[PDB]
């Protein structure tokens, strides 16, 4: 089977293990901390997609770039509702998007907890992201709802075609 | 999803819930943990924080290993699995689950969700689990965090031959002075830390006055002087090596840095080694199979 390399990055809380063990299990898991990380494998549409779940590459930048090289696929999981740290997550995106290893790797955009009554859309999302303002990067932002599963195999299907 | 591939999720959550207990113990303790570590800096020697920050560097850099004796097992069957497996994958292992649980203090978990996936129920007469749920996934991998770069890696008494791990490993495992099955640890959790308190094991490590001296070892490598490991670092076990343990799987190739193949203690000859290494090596893309 082909392989496609994912590193799921973005602030804590965002949703990024919940979104993993939804894609891998199907069930919503209970809040584990990741102090390191998680991968798991997950086969769609003939992929056998290898996620890893960042729980913070913050303070520990060096110890990932080993991937960076073969990293096909970057998410970056937001929390849609979280208006008072997405511009944190505004510059922790640049900088994952500054690593000269990452230049080739495609960005999917996950405007998790769409559920959420207060949550932007993925249009003011992308604004505050600012995803326009990107040049020579293959992204594409989707909106999800991790607990109930909307929008994840959407990402799939595009990380797929990106393949 | 398949019910053993269920089985082997739902192990791994378990021992990450294991890695998140003992962070949690860590992160309650943190600001003792640190006054006895500067304690003992200021003990052996200037400025503590900074002789402190070096050596938590030094742990936090060091490499990974996990060692083998290719002279006893085919290694080209151990890389051909994909994947290393710890001993639940066999009277050993009952002691080795008293000893886990004692010390990680796996009881804490009981009401855990995923406790049935990470409890063995007790072992049969055939040294085998009672529990038809219980995962290897569960239990951690041993290795070694090999900060004085072994000639033989971290833990040569396991083998002359050994890997070495991509260093994000080392963000899932614990860590211990002493190897938990062993006398010296005493099945103390609390010389147990995580990849982000190295600190309790300079708090923790041992300062021996005879043989290797780990705090010592440590102390001079932070102050950058050049000098040879003592010749029983990671040759025993008890406090010869700094034993980690990796909460997830292993597998081959994706989390290896390197493959550390020994010539002289080996089932194949030079040439078969050889022609394994420029075929692995060309096949990955990398220089992963080292032969020395
Ligand atoms: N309402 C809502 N909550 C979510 C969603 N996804 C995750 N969460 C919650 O966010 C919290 C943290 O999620 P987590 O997976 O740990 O985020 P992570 O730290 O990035 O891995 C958990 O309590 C989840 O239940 C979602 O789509 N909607
Ligand atoms: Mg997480």
């Amino acid at each position: 089977r082909p392989e496609m390399r994912i590193l799921m990055v973005g602030l804590d809380a965002a949703g990024k293990t919940t979104i993993l063990y939804k894609l891998k299990l199907g069930e919503i898991v209970t809040t584990i901390p990741t102090i390191g990380f998680n991968v798991e494998t997950v086969e769609y549409k003939n992929i056998s997609f290898t996620v890893w779940d960042v729980g913070g590459l913050d303070k520990i930048r060096p110890l990932w770039r080993h991937y960076f090289q073969n990293t096909q696929g970057l998410i970056f999981v937001v929390d849609s509702n979280d208006r008072e740290r997405v511009n944190e997550a505004r510059e922790e995106l640049m900088r994952m998007l500054a690593e000269d290893e990452l230049r080739d790797a495609v960005l999917l955009v996950f405007a998790n907890k769409q559920d959420l009554p207060n949550a932007m859309n993925a249009a003011e999302i992308t604004d505050k992201l600012g995803l326009h303002s990107l040049r020579h990067r293959n992204w594409y932002i989707q909106a999800t709802c991790a607990t109930s599963g909307d929008g994840l195999y959407e990402g799939l299907d595009w990380l797929s075609n990106q393949l | 999803p398949s019910n053993e591939e269920r089985k082997k999720v739902y192990g791994r959550l378990f021992g990450k819930q294991v890695l998140a207990h003992i962070h949690s113990r860590c992160q309650r303790d943190a600001d003792i943990i640190r006054e006895k570590a500067l304690r003992r800096i200021s003990r052996e020697c200037i400025d503590c924080a900074l002789l402190l920050n070096k050596m938590v560097d030094i742990l936090q850099n060091a490499r990974l290993t996990i060692n083998f004796n290719a002279a006893k097992i085919d290694f080209v069957s151990l890389l051909k699995n994909k994947e290393y497996l710890n001993s639940y994958a066999p009277a050993y292992n009952v002691g080795r689950d008293s000893v886990e649980t004692k010390a990680f203090e796996l009881e804490k978990l009981a009401d855990s969700p995923y406790a049935p996936y990470g409890q063995t129920g007790g072992f049969s007469v055939a040294y085998t689990p009672n529990s038809r749920t219980f995962s290897t996934t569960s239990r951690p991998i041993y290795a070694a965090l090999d900060f004085l770069n072994g000639e033989n890696g971290g833990a040569s008494a396991y083998g002359k031959s050994f890997f070495e791990l991509n260093d994000n490993v080392k963000t899932n495992c614990t860590f211990s002075p002493f190897d938990i099955y062993g006398h010296r640890f005493g099945l103390d959790t609390s010389k147990l830390s995580t990849f982000w308190h190295m600190e309790n094991l300079i708090a923790s490590c041992q300062n021996d006055f005879f043989g290797y001296n780990c705090f010592k070892s440590l102390v001079k490598m932070a102050k950058d002087e050049k000098f040879l490991a003592h010749s029983n670092y990671g040759k025993g076990y008890e406090g010869n090596y700094i034993e980690a343990h990796i909460h997830g799987d292993v597998c081959l190739f994706r989390d290896i840095k390197h493959v550390y193949l020994s010539l002289q203690e080996n089932s194949y000859s030079k040439s078969q080694l050889y022609d394994y290494a420029k075929q692995i090596n060309q096949a990955l893309n990398r220089d992963c199979i080292i032969l020395y």
